[PDB]
């Protein structure tokens, strides 16, 4: 139960490649 | 437990290492293929909302916060992808193991496992993380094969060529082992005795012993490299059939480029199939019946010998790994000054406009010191390698020779004893030289099959598809959409909820701007990919359960992207289809009215378009693309020309308003779905958006 | 009369390499970068036109016809220039020298000197034939330099290295020459009297010997591997310094793979003027040595190694050019398979959709086996060579051997003195073997120095302006375009006679369709090209006399090819200035109306745009090309009134009407000349071809 | 003087490598 749970919108904004 | 880092086989495929890392260490092996379509990675990369979709796909339990620098010491779960930047310029995945304290320990896919300082991983650390546990579904297992086993199966109808190579290799050995007598008959028989008539016979026979040994090397020269050419033909050929066959899901979330390296992996995975089996085979054996003689001639002297082959291979394991190291960084910065190269040379435009060409030079001059830089550290971890080597293999001759001359002093050899051990000498160490150096070469062939082999496990687009109909042969009819729904592999829905009804053999026009989708549906139409929810009726007919021949064949597409092929006029008329008469393509040309400047090209129907009709034009080439399309005689035609039967249905893609003011039916698509419909008068009337666009726009 | 054929540094300088042989047929010779710009060449190549002008420029007399089979023997000029359709793919140019006995000789620069049949000929031959012969203004002469002359005075700051490497060199090879008598003091003195502390010590200072050997080859290798960097960087470094200033004439007609290629040509330059130096001295000395000491040891066996070398020098000049020859071809072969895949890759959706997946695969399939056919050529001369150096070598060691068995037995010498000479062959086989071996060096150097070299040549954009008077500090005033004509290279014109005003400070609009010339004014407006006949003046003054400073700095252009570096947002918005302060970019982009999509980024204003901005789309570069522009304050913009001074001259290029109709002045642009000028309402009125299109349009 | 006389227009049809 770390930080604050990240909605659809922000997973989807955080990536990586 | 261990920790396992899976390192990427592309540039794109972060996420999907770190997923199959964490994977693996709770006891689930999968190939990196399947993974990398379950995260939806593509050009871009992976969002962590894919890996969160993979990951519950996969049993895990999955989760998705952001966090603080404070967060990270709480207690939490070990395996924790965790999002970075590296240089502030791209994003990048990696694993945190564990934190015992103040030290952060990571696999990066892109290098292996490392540590950082709490500070340094909290500045290139965006604060998100991954947690990831094993679910309650989640049932361990190895779902990988082995690819050189598998590309090993190419040596099945070879057996010939390989057992004459073996005998040749043997003979080989024989007569180099028997010549290697000849300086110990000099000196002790022929030079000692004076025997003149003898040192002729012998020195002839000796002579035709190399001569026979050269004839034998020049056979087997010859039989390696068909072997070679033969091994690569098959390789390259089966992955080339394969991935013509994948589906487009395939080819839109990869580049062109890494689709192309894979041919080169043929050749890496030939090196240990062929090179290194012949290598084992043979190499053993003249390393026992050299190492077996040179015992034979004195037991100190194999001792040293012993000691020489074991430094050297300890030599060479401990520099192995850091050499491999520096080659991928020079790589790396040799990348990174190409890419300046060509994005300077390609806007140059700008640059002068701007008057940025010491801002230029500064940049390209910082690169290639960089690329010198990484090149030199290189070069001196070879020249240490070699110096090493150097060093133990010139002081064990020196003490070969020292522990030669005292055995001779002391009677337990002779001097040419001495001269043909140290010619056995060359029959011993270099086998034992030759298996010590196929750790490099086995291992870059073990990734390549890795690499090349699990796309080779990728189901193809007629194996997805279900079972087909034998009694829809036309297409003609009504398309109708239920409730579509799509998304480009993880990603915002480009259709939200689609619902519309094309009339059987009218002309229909979809309205949208910029990025509506509307050449999704195009694409859709034609099977190209498949909606995620809803589905796609042609005459009362699922898309799903119709032949993919016939649905290829019927549906012709013509965009404003259109693609020649370095050819002839004809052959490009002529795609796919074989047996066509000439006048049906003359017929076509004229249709599209591409038979004028045809016929002012040299050759009439036959000239060469060079660098994909770089000659032509951008509006002669659409005109091939029509007679093409025309070509084919399909029953839907959807266009970005009209002399096709009133039967078939036409479907026009297009953002202006005014070409299609006398189709039939408009089909207004905003936001994903179909806002309004009917024809022109009507909508104009409904003060819906078209009004709005068309105030806008037409004015 | 020897038969000059100038080979081809690219792929579309054929015509450009004819006209040099031909040229340095008749005398006069000069570097292929020249003839290349004055014959028009480009990325299409050169058509024959453009081979007449250059020769006409050059002095010759030329003409160019069409021609059959019944007139290839009748009495013209021998040389000339002869059109062939090879592969019946490519278009190409060739050399005809002689026609006797019905065999005709063609210098193709790709190739060499080759002899078709008549038949061969007039199958590959299109019928068409530049005639050239000396004229009365022609000027024979050598204008070409010699570019390793240069490429060694790089050479010049780094003497002291290459003293080092010089003096480290001898002294591995003293060191060695001493420890080649090991074997000698081991069989001659040491086993035979069985002296065993003596037995010792040698051993232990040969050891010594050895160790000295390779700390010197460690010392000697680090020196030599930082000279090659040092050379490989200034190299580099001049080219590139040297490409950024060159006009846009030299980018338009070259490709970008043909500017890069340069680079490996400076590494290639490299390797002989670090490597072949420093090969021949060393090895001429060290050969000398070992050869006097080996006919010291013995004459015979001394006779024996030289002509042992002799033999492998002779066998590896008569295989050198067959190899070259082979790669080229596996070259050639490997560029045409990679084109078959990606246009298969790239078009993968037209193939699934055409249902070409089995044609394609047949297509590859037959490349992949001429690759292979190519491959086994080289690998056969590889293995033949391979296999009779081989049998070279092992004969002459087996008689080596054998002549010092029969000079033992005779007394002439020990079999200590025969293994010190098998020990001391390597001191003499070796350097001359190396010296052999840079035949394919020096060549291959030759050429890259050759093509890396000439484009040094050629001027650059600053060298070639005008007298340019500094007292012009604005652009703002009437632009006007007297008798302006244009083409690009030697092709067909672009404007014919271009003739018009644009007012100060008003926005005017240039309207026309696709492919008219329009972009063509904007580039010659900001001074890219140069007009060949007429005039553009800004404020009364000519556009020659304004400082290029001045033109390219108050003078901006925004077109749809948006080029976006890789980059910080805010290093793109700054590019060419760094004195910028960041209120100054909040305006600009708010003037833009860029400023909400950079704020919402990971980083505003330091978001890393990757790969040319790959994450942003067609709309967003575009705001951020508008923004640097505003940034870069311009008296005259053109774009396909954001701030601005009401002053500044705002030029607008379009096809679609719509958007022009409150613009002060349309200019319609047909057949390469204003046609109609004056406001929308005039234009649309009874004026002819405006109304035309405004009605077609919409 | 061998063959027809080709037009200023009709020698830039005559092309040659790329
Ligand atoms: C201090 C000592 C330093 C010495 C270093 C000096 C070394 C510098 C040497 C430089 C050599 C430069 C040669 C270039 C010119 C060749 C021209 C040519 O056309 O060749 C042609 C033939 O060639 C031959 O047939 C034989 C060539 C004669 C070379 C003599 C021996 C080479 C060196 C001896 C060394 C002795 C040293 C002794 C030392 C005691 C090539 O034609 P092709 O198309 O390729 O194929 C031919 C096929 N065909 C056969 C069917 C026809
Ligand atoms: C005299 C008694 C000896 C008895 C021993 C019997 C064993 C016989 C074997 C001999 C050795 C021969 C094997 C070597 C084969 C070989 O090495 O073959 C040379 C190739 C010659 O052909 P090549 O010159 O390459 O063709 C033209 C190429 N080029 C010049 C155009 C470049
Ligand atoms: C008294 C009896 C006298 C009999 C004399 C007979 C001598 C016969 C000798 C043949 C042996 C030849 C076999 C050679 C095998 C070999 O030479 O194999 C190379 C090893 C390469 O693999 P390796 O370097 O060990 O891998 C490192 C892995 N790791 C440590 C990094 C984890
Ligand atoms: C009488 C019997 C005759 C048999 C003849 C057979 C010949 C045997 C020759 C094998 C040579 C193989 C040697 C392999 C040694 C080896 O493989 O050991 C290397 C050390 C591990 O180094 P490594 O982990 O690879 O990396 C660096 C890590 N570190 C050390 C820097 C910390
Ligand atoms: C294309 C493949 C060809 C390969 C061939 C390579 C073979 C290289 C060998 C060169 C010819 C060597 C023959 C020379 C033989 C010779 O030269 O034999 C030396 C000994 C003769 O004795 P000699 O030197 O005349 O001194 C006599 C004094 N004394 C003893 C009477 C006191
Ligand atoms: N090959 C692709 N891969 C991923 N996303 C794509 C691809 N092609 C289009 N898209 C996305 O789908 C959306 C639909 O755009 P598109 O249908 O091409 O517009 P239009 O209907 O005007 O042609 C776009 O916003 C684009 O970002
Ligand atoms: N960089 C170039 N190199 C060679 N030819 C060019 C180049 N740019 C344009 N052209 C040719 O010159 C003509 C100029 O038209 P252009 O200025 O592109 O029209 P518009 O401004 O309406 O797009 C075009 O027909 C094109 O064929």
């Amino acid at each position: 139960n770390i930080g604050r749970e990240l909605t659809d919108e922000e997973l989807m904004e955080m990536t990586g490649g | 437990k261990k920790y396992v880092c899976v390192r990427q086989y592309d540039l794109t495929d972060c996420g999907a290492a770190c997923l199959s890392s964490i994977a693996q260490y709770y006891g689930l092996k999968m190939s990196l293929a399947k993974i990398r379509e379950m995260t939806g990675t593509d050009t871009q990369g992976t969002n962590a909302y894919g890996l969160i979709h993979a990951a519950k796909q996969l049993g895990f339990s999955a989760k998705g916060v952001k966090a603080s620098k404070e967060d990270l010491l709480k207690d939490f779960r070990l395996p924790a992808i965790a999002n970075v930047i590296v240089d502030n310029r791209l994003a990048h995945f990696v694993v945190i193991y564990s934190i015992k304290n103040r030290i952060i320990t990571v696999a990066d896919p892109g290098k292996g496992i490392v540590r950082y300082s709490m500070d340094d991983f909290c500045s290139i650390w965006t604060g998100g993380l991954v947690l990831l546990e094993p679910g309650e579904a989640f049932q361990k297992g190895d779902y990988t094969q082995n690819m050189m086993v598998k590309f090993a199966g190419f040596l099945k109808p070879l057996k010939k060529t390989v057992l004459c190579i073996f005998l040749a290799s043997l003979l080989y050995t024989a007569l180099g082992i028997a010549g290697s007598f000849y300086i110990k008959f000099l000196f002790d028989d022929l030079i000692k005795f004076e025997k003149l008539n003898d040192l002729h016979i012998i020195s002839a026979g000796f002579a035709v012993i190399f001569l026979l040994q050269i004839f034998l090397n020049y056979y087997r020269s010859i039989l390696v490299t068909k072997l070679g050419m033969s091994i690569d033909k098959s390789i390259m050929m089966e992955y080339y059939s394969h991935v013509l066959k994948l589906p487009m899901n395939f080819f839109n979330s990869r580049k062109v480029g890494e689709i192309i390296s894979r041919f080169m992996d043929a050749s890496k995975i030939r090196q240990a199939i062929s090179g290194a089996t012949l290598t084992i085979m043979i190499d053993t054996i003249m390393a026992v019946i050299g190492g077996i003689l040179l015992y034979i001639q004195n037991s100190s002297l194999f001792f040293i010998s012993f000691i020489i082959i074991l430094l050297y291979g300890i030599i060479v394991t401990v520099f192995n790994k850091p050499i491999q190291n520096a080659n991928r960084q020079i790589m790396e910065d040799n990348a990174k000054l190409t890419s300046a190269l060509v994005e300077s040379v390609k806007g140059i435009e700008t640059i002068k406009s701007f008057g940025a060409e010491e801002q230029t030079e500064k940049s390209t001059r910082d690169k290639i010191e960089t690329v010198m830089k990484s090149s030199f550290k290189e070069g001196m971890l070879y020249i240490n390698l070699s110096s090493l080597t150097g060093i133990v293999a010139g002081l064990g001759g020196i003490v070969i020779l020292w522990a030669g001359a005292y055995n001779v002093i002391k009677g337990n050899m002779s001097g040419g004893q001495l001269l043909a051990f140290n010619a056995l000498l060359a029959y011993f160490l270099t086998p034992v030289k030759n298996l010590i150096d196929l750790q490099p070469l086995i291992q870059t062939a073990v990734v390549a099959s890795n690499r090349l082999g699990e796309i080779l496990e990728l189901a193809t687009e007629k194996e997805l598809r279900e079972d087909s109909d034998d009694f829809v042969i036309s297409l003609k009819g009504d398309i109708e959409f239920r409730n579509v729904d799509f998304r480009y592999g993880l990603r915002k829905p480009v259709l939200k909820n689609i619902n519309l009804t094309i009339p059987k053999g009218k002309t229909v026009a979809i309205v949208g701007e910029s990025g509506s989708g509307k050449t999704t549906l195009a694409k859709l139409l034609m099977n190209f990919y498949s909606p995620e929810k809803g589905d796609i009726l042609i005459n009362g007919h699922s898309i799903k359960n119709i032949s993919l021949e016939l649905i290829r064949k019927k549906i012709a597409f013509v965009s404003q992207d259109v693609f020649i092929f370095s050819g002839t006029v004809k052959e490009n008329l002529c795609l796919g289809n074989e047996n066509v008469d000439m006048d049906e393509i003359i017929k076509a040309a004229k249709m599209a009215n591409a038979h004028d400047f045809i016929e002012k090209l040299p050759l009439k129907y036959d000239t060469f378009l060079n660098e994909s009709g770089a000659n032509l034009s951008e509006g002669q080439k659409q005109r091939l693309a029509i007679a093409r399309a025309l070509l084919k005689k399909p029953d839907i035609l959807i266009l970005d020309i009209y002399g096709l039967e009133d039967d078939v249905t036409v479907i026009i893609i297009a953002h202006r308003l005014s070409t299609i003011v006398n189709c039939d039916k408009i089909y207004l698509l905003k936001d994903g779905e179909i806002v309004e419909s009917g024809s022109h008068t009507e909508l104009i009337a409904l003060k819906g958006c078209y009004f709005k666009m068309w105030k806008q726009t037409e004015n």
